[PDB]
DNA sequence: GATCGATCGATAAAGTTTTTTTT
DNA sequence: ATCGATCGATC
C-alpha cells in the first residue's frame, strides 16, 4: 500500500488468482496451466511453524 | 648487589652439593649423593649434572628456589662459575650444562604471555618434523689480521 | 579547568559526578524502559571486586544517558576515547581505597592497591557493518558484527627497554613509550667513559601480550551481490587465547590507523591501513550444586525412570518403545572397568538402525547431538579415507606439516554419530574395526609413526539400497 | 682530533598449463 | 635513482 497501490488494488478488484495469474507468468509456452501454477505457491512459499521450542 | 646475590647463590649451591638430602641411612639410599653424581662422571665422562627441583627447595625453604625461578635467563652463566670452582678441589676440557628437571606443575602451550621471559616452566605436547644436526659457536678465536690475531673473545 | 592541545576534556569532576552517581544511584532508568531494583548492580558489585582481586569492571556504559548530568562525560566518551578510560582507571583505584578508608581491614591497604585494576563500557550505542565506515570515524566507538577467522599466537611488544654498554658493571633500563627508542651516545657510570660500544641486550626486560586476528563480517542482509570483506583485530589485555576462530562475535572497538613502508628498505611512505583496537569482546568439571543432586534422587526414588526416560526423549516422536531402550543406554555408556594387567575391556557398545526410510532416522541423530555437548557430526563427503586424519596439507600460514585428528578420535568424551553406511567407499570402512577393536587409529603418513587411542562410542544409521 | 662534506657503492622484480604414474 | 657509509680535508 506504499502509493502503487492503484494498480495492487487491480488483483484485489478482479480476483482471478486461479488462470489469470497462470497466464501472466510465462506465457510463452504450449499448454501446460497445470504446472505453472506448481510454481507460483514455492514463489510465495509458505512458512511452517514459528515453532518456539525445539522442534526445527 | 646481586653480584654477591649471585656469589651469595654460588656458594648456597655449592654448600647444597657437600650435603646430601638422604633420609634413611643404610636402608638403602647411601648418603652424599651429589659426591658419587662426580665420581660417575669421571669414569665415563658424559659431561652432565642432574639436579631436581625438591632438593634444592627444601634447603634454604623457598627462600633461594624462588629467586632462581625468575632471574636464571641470568643466573645461568652464574652457577656454572662455582661449580667449575668446586670440581678441582674435589676432582681432578671442560664443558658442562645446568640440567633441572622435574618441576611440579605442568602446562599447555596456550599459556605464555609476560611471567614466561626468564622463567622455568614444564611442557607438554607431541613432536613433528625433526631437522639435522648442525654445529654452534659460543666462543671466537677469530680475530683481525693486521698486526696479530689472537685476540680470544 | 585544565585545557590540552589535544582535548577540551576537564579535571576531576566527572570522576566525583560519576562517584556520587555511582554511590547515591539504587535504581535509575524506570522511565525509558518504563514497565510498572532496591539496589545498584554495581553497588554491589563494587564491593564484589575486592573480594575476588580482580581487576575487570564490565561497564554497561549506558548510564550516562540516563543519569540527568554526566551527558558531558558521556558525550566526551565518543569524542576522545583514550584519555577519558585513562582517567578512569585512576578513579576506580581511589574509589576501590574510598571503601578501605571505611574498613581497614581490606587486605591491609597495600598489596591489592599495587595491580591496576581497569574497566570496560560495553554494548554501547550502534553500529552497522562495514559500508558505513567514513573517514571521519577516526577516534570513536564502533559496534561490529561479525566472524572472526583465524588466528595467530602472541608475539611479544616493547614495553620497558634495558640497555649496558662494556664497562664493568652499569645496567640501566631506558623506557620507551612512543615509537621512539631513546639512546645515549656518550657513556655514563664513570668520570672517564667515553662514547663507546652501548650494547643492547634485548633478553632481559620483560614483554606483554599482544594478538592480532582477522574478522569477516556474516552476510547480514547484503544486497546479494556484494562480497563480504574483511578488517583485522588487535588485542593488549588479558583476552588473548581466549576468542577461539570461528564464532559469532561483538565487539567494542576504538579507532586508529597506521601508516606502512612502500618499499621495504627505505623510509619512504601513503594509502593508509586502518585497523580496531578492542576494549570488550562479546560471543552474542561443572560447578555441581546439591539441589540437583537432590532434585534427582526424588526421581531416582520414582522407579518408572526407565518409562520416565522414554517418555522424556521423544517430543513430537511417535511412541516406538524398543528403539528407545538402547539410545539413553549408550549415552549411558558405561565406564573403562580397566584391569592393571590383562584384559582392558571397556563397557562400550554399539547399537545400530536401518529400515524405513526417513523416519527421523537423521533428526534422532540430531536429538543425540542436542544431549551431549562434546561430540562429532558425520557428513556427505566431508571426511574420506585420507580427508579424516593423516594429513600433509599445506596450509596458508606457514606451508608445512599439520596433524589434525579425525572425528573417531575427536569424540573423546562423546558419542560417534555417524550414517551413509551403505554408500561408504571401501578404501575407508577399513580402519573402524581398528578403533572397535585396538580403540586405536594407525598412521602410516610420511611424516611420523603413532599409535594413538581413541576414547570412542559409535552407533550407526545405515539405509536399504 | 673531531666534524662535515663529498663520493662511491649497494638496493628495490614475478610464477601456476603440460605431462607423469596412480586409484 | 636514492640513501647510507666511509674517507679525506679543514678547522
Amino acid at each position: 500500500t506504499s502509493d502503487v497501490e492503484e494498480r495492487v488494488m487491480e488483483l484485489i478488484t478482479s480476483g482471478d488468482v486461479y488462470n489469470r495469474l497462470a497466464k501472466s507468468i510465462a506465457p510463452e509456452i504450449y499448454g501446460n496451466l497445470d504446472v505453472k501454477k506448481a510454481l507460483l505457491l514455492l514463489l510465495v512459499g509458505g512458512v511452517d511453524k514459528r515453532v518456539g521450542d525445539g522442534m526445527k | 648487589v646481586d653480584d654477591v646475590t649471585g656469589e651469595k647463590v654460588r656458594e648456597a649451591f655449592e654448600q647444597f652439593l657437600e650435603d646430601f638430602s638422604v633420609q634413611s641411612t643404610d636402608t638403602g639410599e647411601v648418603e652424599k649423593v651429589y659426591r658419587a653424581q662426580i665420581e660417575f662422571m669421571k669414569i665415563y665422562d658424559l659431561n652432565t649434572i642432574y639436579i631436581d627441583y625438591q632438593h634444592l627447595s627444601m634447603r634454604e625453604n623457598g627462600a633461594l628456589a624462588m629467586a632462581i625461578s625468575e632471574q636464571y635467563y641470568r643466573f645461568l652463566p652464574f652457577l656454572q662459575k662455582g661449580l667449575r670452582r668446586v670440581v678441582r678441589k674435589y676432582a681432578p676440557e671442560r664443558v658442562f650444562q645446568i640440567s633441572f628437571f622435574n618441576l611440579p606443575t605442568v602446562h599447555r602451550i596456550r599459556d605464555i604471555r609476560s611471567e614466561k621471559i626468564g622463567s622455568l616452566l614444564s611442557i607438554s605436547g607431541t613432536v613433528t618434523r625433526t631437522s639435522e644436526v648442525r654445529p654452534e659457536l659460543y666462543k671466537a678465536s677469530f680475530t683481525c689480521d693486521m698486526c696479530r690475531a689472537i685476540v680470544d673473545n | 579547568l585544565r585545557i590540552i592541545w589535544g582535548t577540551n576534556v576537564s579535571i576531576q569532576e566527572c570522576t566525583t559526578n560519576f562517584r556520587n552517581f555511582l554511590m547515591s544511584f539504587k535504581y535509575k532508568f524506570r522511565k525509558i524502559l518504563d514497565e510498572r531494583d532496591e539496589e545498584l548492580y554495581y553497588i554491589k558489585q563494587l564491593n564484589e571486586m575486592r573480594e575476588l582481586g580482580t581487576s575487570n569492571l564490565n561497564l554497561d556504559a549506558r548510564n550516562l544517558l540516563a543519569y540527568k548530568q554526566t551527558e558531558d562525560l558521556y558525550h566526551q566518551l565518543l569524542n576522545y576515547p583514550q584519555e577519558v578510560i585513562s582517567i578512569m582507571d585512576q578513579t576506580i583505584k581511589d574509589c576501590m581505597v574510598s571503601l578501605i578508608v571505611d574498613n581497614n581491614l581490606d587486605y591491609d591497604l597495600d598489596e591489592i592497591e599495587t595491580k591496576f585494576y581497569k574497566v570496560r563500557p560495553y554494548n554501547v550505542g550502534s553500529c552497522k557493518g562495514m559500508r558505513e565506515l567514513n573517514p571521519n570515524d577516526i577516534d570513536k566507538l564502533i559496534n561490529l558484527k561479525g566472524l572472526v577467522l583465524r588466528s595467530t599466537p602472541v608475539i611479544p611488544d616493547m614495553k620497558v627497554a634495558f640497555f649496558k654498554c662494556n664497562v664493568c658493571d652499569h645496567t640501566m633500563a631506558v623506557e620507551i613509550d612512543r615509537g621512539v627508542i631513546q639512546e645515549p651516545a656518550r657513556c655514563e657510570r664513570i668520570d672517564c667513559n667515553e662514547p663507546n660500544s652501548m650494547s643492547l641486550i634485548h633478553n632481559r626486560c620483560s614483554f606483554a601480550d599482544k594478538q592480532v586476528i582477522k574478522l569477516q563480517e556474516t552476510p547480514d542482509f547484503v544486497p546479494d551481490g556484494q562480497t563480504p570483506h574483511s578488517i583485522s583485530l588487535c588485542v593488549y589485555d588479558e583476552l588473548v587465547d581466549s576468542c577461539r576462530a570461528g564464532d559469532r562475535i561483538e565487539v567494542t572497538g576504538t579507532f586508529r590507523s597506521i601508516p606502512i613502508r612502500a618499499n621495504s628498505r627505505q623510509r619512504v611512505l601513503s594509502l593508509y591501513k586502518t585497523y580496531v583496537d578492542v576494549v570488550h569482546v562479546k560471543k552474542v568439571v561443572r560447578q555441581i550444586t546439591d539441589q540437583d543432586l537432590a532434585k534427582i534422587r526424588e526421581v531416582a526414588a520414582r522407579e518408572d525412570l526407565y518409562s520416565l526416560l522414554a517418555r522424556s526423549i521423544a517430543p513430537s516422536i511417535y511412541e516406538l518403545e524398543d528403539v528407545k531402550k538402547g539410545i539413553l543406554l549408550q549415552l549411558f555408556g558405561g565406564t573403562n572397568k580397566t584391569f592393571t594387567k590383562g584384559g582392558r575391556y571397556r563397557g562400550d557398545i554399539n547399537i545400530l538402525l536401518c529400515g524405513d526410510p526417513s523416519t527421523s532416522k537423521s533428526q534422532i541423530l540430531q536429538y543425540v547431538h542436542k544431549i551431549t555437548p562434546r561430540g562429532v557430526y558425520t557428513s556427505g563427503k566431508g571426511s574420506s579415507a585420507v580427508g579424516l586424519t593423516a594429513y600433509i596439507t599445506r596450509d596458508v600460514d606457514t606451508k608445512q606439516l599439520v596433524l589434525e585428528s579425525g572425528a573417531l578420535v575427536l569424540s573423546d568424551g562423546g558419542v560417534c554419530c555417524i550414517d551413509e553406511f551403505d554408500k561408504m567407499s571401501d578404501s575407508t570402512r577399513s580402519v573402524l574395526h581398528e578403533v572397535m577393536e585396538q580403540q586405536t587409529i594407525s598412521i602410516a603418513k610420511a611424516g611420523i609413526i603413532t599409535t594413538l587411542n581413541a576414547r570412542s562410542s559409535i552407533l550407526a544409521s545405515a539405509n536399504p539400497i
